[PDB]
């Protein structure tokens, strides 16, 4: 559960993303593939190779989603629906997976916007991640 | 853990360069605000009501250098990390209750110090090889749980 | 993320519990602290006992706030409110905690009304039980 | 594991009890329903599309039967979970990449099956023994993760 501040954190932080959106994703899941290979088993029909034009456009269509889940903090459920029914129903998922990614996400802003990166706006991205994974899993239609 | 010649290189090579009265109560203070029932072990810390509170908490820096010198500790035993960390498994269990996930949340906050501290240099691959050295710390430190 | 079909199985399931509310929160509690003794350190304050009048009370406590949980499961950050002040912001109590007494809860409803325990019924609770122990462990005051 | 003499007799005697042709397949039933995306690692077995699709799926129901002697192998084994199940544990962790999380999810939905079997003769000192012997399952299945 989110509080009013947690809101306002993740709106500020994820803001400054801005055009880096993309980036931010593609190099998340780059990270995540090296770290926990075991992430690589959904994507066996993908190039994972470094500078991937796959991994590319898939980092931008996480990031763009992120940015929609921001837009629509308060009303998760419904405009993350579509992606819940691709997680959990198509794909199934497994939670552990979504937690690798969430901590992926923020090493990759903990890089790159330092300044932005405070342990307050870390524990709101945190459970902003933990409330999107949840909905993601979640089989709710 | 095994780590290559290549990943022992970079593991190196970034441990010796880090800020050793800062990372360890950057890392244990995060770990306080990011997951704050964690609070709850650190009663005699004083205040730790807010995040400047906590991060400016001189048992928090004094206590995240002692955590840090442990995670040093198992980087000079990869090859032995249970008999390493033996005596402080049966300290977070016996007598601290200690729930062992949080060995594993304390493990990723700390990867994300090194992120916050390296910047671009903490690289993707560096990532990677400090994930196998803290997954190794956070077994060991749940190993006498059972 | 609970489902209309979720909210519905919890309904009918809890609503059989009825006058046994306490009976089966007593139990659940019972069951939590001989299966993991951990649990006992955020009590050191009850009488721990077979039998014990402390536990009996706090199960009806445990069992009543569950039905109300049940009562508002749209608007649970709101009707929980003091429910997580008292876990989150004075217990610190770890998250840990609450899936082992989620776990001790359904195990006792299994054993005590197994008509009612069926699979869809059973995936319905363990939704239930973790929303309300994420509201719970929540700051969002 | 260490079960009291009083617990080894209790869990000894009601698992005498158990019927083996049905709750190995409610068991690994129930984790297909409770926690859907253990669903991928059993297409093989065709329809689990409902919750009665799973429970009276055949493959589901001999399968669970397999899980089922490996607990059973467990009771008989509690002072070497981890030698007795190392190949079991490198056949989860290397061949099925299974995340150790799930094993907990087993072992207590084994739990509330029995609980569902045995009613109040599932007495909550009978559940505490269950609990550390599905424990001990879980880590010996877990170990080869390192
Ligand atoms: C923050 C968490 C996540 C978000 C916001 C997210 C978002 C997305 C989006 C927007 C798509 C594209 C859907 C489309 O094509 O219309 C997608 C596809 C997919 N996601 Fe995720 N995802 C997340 C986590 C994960 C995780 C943890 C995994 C597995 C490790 C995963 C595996 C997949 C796969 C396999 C696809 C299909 C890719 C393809 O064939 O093109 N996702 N995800
Ligand atoms: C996984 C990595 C961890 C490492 C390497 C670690 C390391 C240490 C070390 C070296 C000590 C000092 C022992 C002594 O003075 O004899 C210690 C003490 C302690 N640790 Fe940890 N720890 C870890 C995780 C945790 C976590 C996750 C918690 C709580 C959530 C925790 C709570 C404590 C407490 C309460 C003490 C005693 C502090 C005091 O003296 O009042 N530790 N830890
Ligand atoms: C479904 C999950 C839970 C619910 C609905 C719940 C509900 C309650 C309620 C209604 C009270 C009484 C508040 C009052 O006196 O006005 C309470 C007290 C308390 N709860 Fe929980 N609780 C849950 C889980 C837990 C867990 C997992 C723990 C720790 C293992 C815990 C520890 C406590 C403690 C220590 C108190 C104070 C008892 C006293 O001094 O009287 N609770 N809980
Ligand atoms: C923790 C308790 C568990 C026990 C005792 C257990 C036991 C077994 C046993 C005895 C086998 C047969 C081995 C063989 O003959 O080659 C097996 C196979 C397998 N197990 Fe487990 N298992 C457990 C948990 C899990 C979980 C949680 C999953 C997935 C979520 C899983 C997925 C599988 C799969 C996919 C196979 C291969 C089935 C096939 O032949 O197609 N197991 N398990
Ligand atoms: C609008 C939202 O509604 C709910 C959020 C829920 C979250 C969980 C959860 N497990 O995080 C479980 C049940 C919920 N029920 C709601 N009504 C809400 C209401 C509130 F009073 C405070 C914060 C939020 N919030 C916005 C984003 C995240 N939380
Ligand atoms: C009213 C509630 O609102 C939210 C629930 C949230 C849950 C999470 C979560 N992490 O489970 C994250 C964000 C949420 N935001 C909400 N607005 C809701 C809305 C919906 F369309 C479907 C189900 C529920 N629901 C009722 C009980 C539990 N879920």
């Amino acid at each position: 559960v989110l509080s009013p501040a947690d809101k306002t954190n993740v709106k500020a932080a994820w803001g400054k993303v801005g055009a880096h959106a993309g980036e931010y994703g593609a190099e998340a899941l780059e990270r995540m593939f090296l770290s926990f290979p075991t992430t690589k088993t959904y994507f066996p029909h993908f190039d994972l190779s470094h500078g991937s034009a796959q991994v590319k456009g898939h980092g931008k269509k996480v990031a763009d989603a992120l940015t929609n889940a921001v837009a629509h903090v308060d009303d998760m459920p419904n405009a993350l629906s579509a992606l819940s029914d691709l997680h959990a129903h198509k794909l199934r998922v497994d939670p552990v997976n979504f937690k690798l990614l969430s901590h992926c996400l923020l090493v990759t802003l903990a890089a790159h916007l330092p300044a932005e990166f405070t342990p307050a706006v870390h524990a709101s991205l945190d459970k902003f991640l933990a409330s999107v994974s949840t909905v993601l899993t979640s089989k709710y239609r | 853990v095994h780590l290559t010649p290549e990943e022992k290189s970079a593991v190196t090579a970034l441990w010796g360069k880090v800020n050793v009265d800062e990372v360890g109560g950057e890392a244990l203070g995060r770990l306080l605000v990011v997951y704050p029932w964690t609070q709850r072990f650190f009663e005699s810390f004083g205040d730790l009501s807010t995040p400047d509170a906590v991060m400016g908490n001189p048992k928090v820096k004094a206590h995240g250098k002692k955590v840090l010198g442990a995670f040093s500790d198992g980087l000079a035993h990869l090859d032995n990390l249970k008999g390493t960390f033996a005596t402080l498994s049966e300290l977070h269990c016996d007598k601290l209750h200690v729930d062992p996930e949080n060995f594993r949340l304390l493990g990723n906050v700390l990867v994300c110090v090194l992120a916050h501290h390296f910047g671009k240099e903490f690289t993707p691959p560096v990532q990677a090889a400090y994930q196998k050295v803290v997954a190794g710390v956070a077994n060991a430190l749940a190993h006498k749980y059972h």
